[PDB]
């Protein structure tokens, strides 16, 4: 039925060198079924935490997986999903 | 899941008993009792829920306490027409929704309390064959052989005057069968006519 | 007003994998979880149990407990009766509110049907097998008045109890800060404005436009990006007295 | 008011067998049980209304239909020795009570036999009280038999002057094997019926004893010579002596 949107975002202000918080909010989606990855230089962040599955007044699933981090100038972070509704899994990078 | 005791029990006729019933069912609704004569569909005698502690359906009574999860079912002054097989099944649901748990069920035989006795055998003529009647039913019938037949114990009750007997038969296809030697495999009163 | 929503997940992949996860949120907070890998509810505030005692709350404890395994199958057997394909998803949404109650459920993200008055009905766009489905549920009428005293009696007396346990939390106010960046240009540009780590939700912000959605945050603050395509950014809240949060280009 | 018909039923090796069962209420849930004699009842299909056939909680080679509510035909594709025992029929519905009792129907007796010339009507013989009993009990017995017949499918009953009585009779449970050995032997079965010595002397009187046999039908094949052993009834009879 429904496809996913995804959003990237940070808890502070992101200054190189200061910890912050890196945010991956999923949303807008049915069925349930879903697998989400937070991104540091194109590799998967096995230590990530996320948020208890919950769903909005119009039926559809939403998701925030987040994780500690701190910002460097060289470092790229992204945000991978696939859902059964994806092609092939989306990426959506974070922009500084 | 649903147990029933004993797997069966002869009694004599005029008495009481009581037969359990335990399950294991979570979460329960309700709990019947049936009956099932031989040869028969069952009968419903009873159906209970958790919150009655008692019903009676004519001189069957049941009870069941939801908290131990079992019910007993109680024959006040029981006669012939008691001798059946009694079920009971249990339901997990308050709708057609649910699951049906079945007991293997428990065989009941009632049996004359005969008083006054008087073992014979007797020799009756076609239109020849041994015919065992009027003993106690302390007393069984055993089997053959192939060219002898013998039959089970039986009760006849003669209403209209207040009388019930027990009665075997036994015949043979050979032309050499006596009734002194017919009822041999089986033991008989010291006391037997002939 | 603080409206109490009690929301089930329950998906099942073949007969033989399912899973039935729960969560109960108080407003914007939430205040409960439960998880399939667990035989109890979970608590998460400190005041989670309002004014229960234990006594109280372990009697809900069983009533939950007998209800995740019950439901579970019902679906199951459901899904033979009416000839459905598997995988599939119910979702369930309950609660109340102190001035009312609900229950609804859904199929597949659409709504099928909910507990009016003392019985299950159907909603106004459903199938004709939801009927069918309709018809045997009204037959347990254990069930039927055990959800009734629910949502009129336990529901309303436990909102209380915890409205009156967690005045501190739910009266509490926190400041937002803000900045300006410059995204990706559509010679136009895009004057991007973030506020974030502010409490509670409800809040303003626009450009004096594309006010962008509220996004949460792992420490019950909220974050927004309102953004605009070619100049001030201008931010009012509960917890800034009038005062508002004027950040210039 | 639910039923099934045929009561008794036999068959040969290798042929369809159809079971019905109808119910006259508008009950949606049925179920069919099979019970071997002397055992417990196992669920072999159930349904929740027309077009649902679930299998129950038992293997069997057998199927139902379900295409009109109030009928619930359980059908063998091809009938093995081992298919010979009871089914029954039942249902699901609100009554007495706020609750869904369970109604059964009567129940069918079914006999698969290797082929159709084993298949015999009994022959029945009444047996005259012995003069002992009399001088000694002043009571007299009277004694049916029925013998040389298969399957067991078999209902006696005493008839005393043309008119049924229940008093004084007795009947055996099970008919018993003329040879205990072959796989397929024949039965015997045997009744009691009880009076006073005075009402059986009394030359006024006639005794008549009556078995029903439940045998093959109408549309069964038949290449032998002896006639066919189709449903009937045997007598045997007796008037009062001096
Ligand atoms: C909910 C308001 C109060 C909240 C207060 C606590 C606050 C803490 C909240 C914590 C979060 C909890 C997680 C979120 C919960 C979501 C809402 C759940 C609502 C639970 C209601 C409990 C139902 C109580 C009745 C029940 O358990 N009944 C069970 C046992 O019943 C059996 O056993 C009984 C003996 O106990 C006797 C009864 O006659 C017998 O049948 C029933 O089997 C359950 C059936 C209920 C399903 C109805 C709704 C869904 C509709 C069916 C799905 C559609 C199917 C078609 C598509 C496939
Ligand atoms: C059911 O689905 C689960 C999840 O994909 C899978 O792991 C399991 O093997 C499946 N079982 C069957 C019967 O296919
Ligand atoms: C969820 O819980 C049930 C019952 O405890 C369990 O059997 C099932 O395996 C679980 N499903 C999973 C592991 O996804
Ligand atoms: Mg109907």
């Amino acid at each position: 039925q429904r496809t996913p949107k995804i959003q990237v975002y940070s808890r502070h202000p992101a200054e190189n060198g200061k910890s912050n918080f890196l945010n991956c909010y999923v949303s807008g989606f049915h069925p349930s079924d879903i697998e989400v990855d937070l991104l540091k230089n194109g590799e998967r962040i096995e230590k990530v935490e996320h948020s208890d599955l919950s769903f909005s007044k119009d039926w559809s699933f939403y998701l925030l997986y987040y994780t500690e981090f701190t910002p460097t100038e060289k470092d790229e972070y992204a945000c991978r999903v696939n859902h059964v509704t994806l092609s092939q899994p989306k990426i959506v990078k974070w922009d500084r | 899941q649903v147990e029933q005791s004993p797997q069966s029990l002869i009694i004599l006729e005029g008495k009481n008993c009581t037969l359990q019933c335990n399950y294991t069912v979570s979460p329960f609704s309700n709990l019947r009792w049936y009956k099932q004569d031989t040869g028969r569909g069952p009968v419903s005698l009873t159906i209970m829920t958790f919150s009655e502690n008692t019903k009676s359906n004519g001189r069957y009574t049941a009870t069941l306490d939801a908290d131990t999860k079992q019910s007993s079912l109680h024959i006040t002054a029981s006669q012939l027409s008691d001798s059946a097989s009694y079920i009971c099944v249990v339901s997990d649901r308050g709708s057609t929704l649910g699951r049906l748990y079945f007991g293997r069920g428990t065989q009941l035989t009632v049996w004359p309390d005969i008083q006054n006795p008087d073992p014979a055998v007797y020799q009756l003529r076609d239109s020849s064959v041994c015919l065992f009647t009027d003993f106690d039913s302390q007393t069984n019938v055993s089997q053959s052989d192939s060219d002898v037949y013998i039959t089970d114990k039986c009760v006849l009750d003669m209403r209209s005057m207040d009388f019930k007997s027990n009665s075997a038969v036994a015949w043979s296809n050979k032309s050499d069968f006596a009734c002194a030697n017919a009822f041999n495999n089986s033991i008989i009163p010291e006391d037997t006519f002939f | 007003l603080f409206p109490l929503r009690c929301l089930q997940i329950s998906s099942f992949a073949n007969s033989s994998w399912t899973r039935t996860d729960g969560l109960a949120w108080l407003g914007e907070l939430q205040t409960h979880s439960w998880s399939n890998d667990s035989d109890t509810v979970r608590s998460l505030k400190p005041w989670s149990q309002g004014t229960f005692s234990d006594q109280q709350w372990e009697t809900l404890q069983h009533i939950f407990r007998v209800y995740r395994s019950s439901f579970t199958r019902d679906v199951k057997e459901f899904a033979k009766m009416l000839r459905l394909s598997y995988p599939l998803e119910l979702q369930v949404s309950a609660g109340c509110e102190v001035h009312n109650n609900f229950f609804h459920v859904a199929f597949q993200g659409k709504d099928i049907l909910s507990f009016q008055g003392t019985s299950w009905e159907p909603t106004q766009e459903a199938p004709l097998w939801v009927n069918l489905a309709i018809q045997v549920l009204n037959q347990d009428k254990w069930t039927r008045e055990t959800v009734q005293w629910l949502l009129n009696g336990t529901c309303p007396q436990f909102v209380s109890g915890l409205l009156e346990s967690g005045k501190s939390e739910l009266k509490k106010q926190v400041k937002p800060k803000a900045w300006l960046s410059r995204g990706p240009s559509p010679g136009r540009l895009l004057l991007v404005c973030h506020v974030s780590g502010f409490y509670p939700k409800p809040v303003w912000v626009k450009w004096m436009t594309q006010p962008g959605d509220i996004l949460p945050n792992a420490d019950e603050t909220w974050y927004l990006r309102a953004t605009l395509d070619v100049l001030s950014c201008r931010v009012k809240h509960s917890s800034l007295e009038g005062q508002d949060i004027v950040l210039y280009w | 008011d639910i039923y099934q018909t045929p009561r008794y039923l036999v068959i040969g090796t290798g042929k369809k067998i159809t079971l019905e069962c109808s119910q006259t209420m508008g009950h949606d849930k049925m179920y069919w049980y099979q019970q071997d004699p002397g055992m417990e009842l196992h669920l072999i299909h159930y349904s929740y209304g027309v077009n649902s056939t679930e299998k129950g909680d038992l293997s069997s080679e057998s199927t139902v239909s379900r295409i009109r509510t109030e009928h619930f035909p359980l059908t063998l594709e091809s009938a093995r020795p081992s298919h010979t025992s009871q089914y029954l029929c039942a249902s699901s519905g609100l009554r007495d009570r706020g609750l869904y009792e369970q109604y059964f129907g009567p129940g069918t007796r079914l006999t698969v036999t290797e082929d159709l010339k084993n298949v015999f009507p009994p022959e029945v013989a009444v047996f005259e009280p012995s003069e002992a009993e009399i001088s000694h009990t002043q009571k007299a017995t009277l004694v049916c038999l029925a013998t040389g017949f298969y399957p067991d499918h078999v209902e006696l009953s005493w008839w005393v002057n043309g008119k049924e009585v229940h008093s004084g009779v007795c009947t055996d449970p099970q008919p018993l094997k003329e040879q205990p050995a072959l796989n397929d032997s024949r039965y015997a079965l045997s009744s009691r019926l009880r009076v006073s010595a005075t009402f059986w002397q009394n030359p006024r009187n006639h005794f008549r004893c009556q078995v029903q046999f439940y045998g093959l039908s109408e549309n069964d094949e038949w290449t032998q010579d002896r006639a066919k052993p189709v449903t009937q009834i045997v007598s045997a009879e007796a008037w009062g002596r001096a």
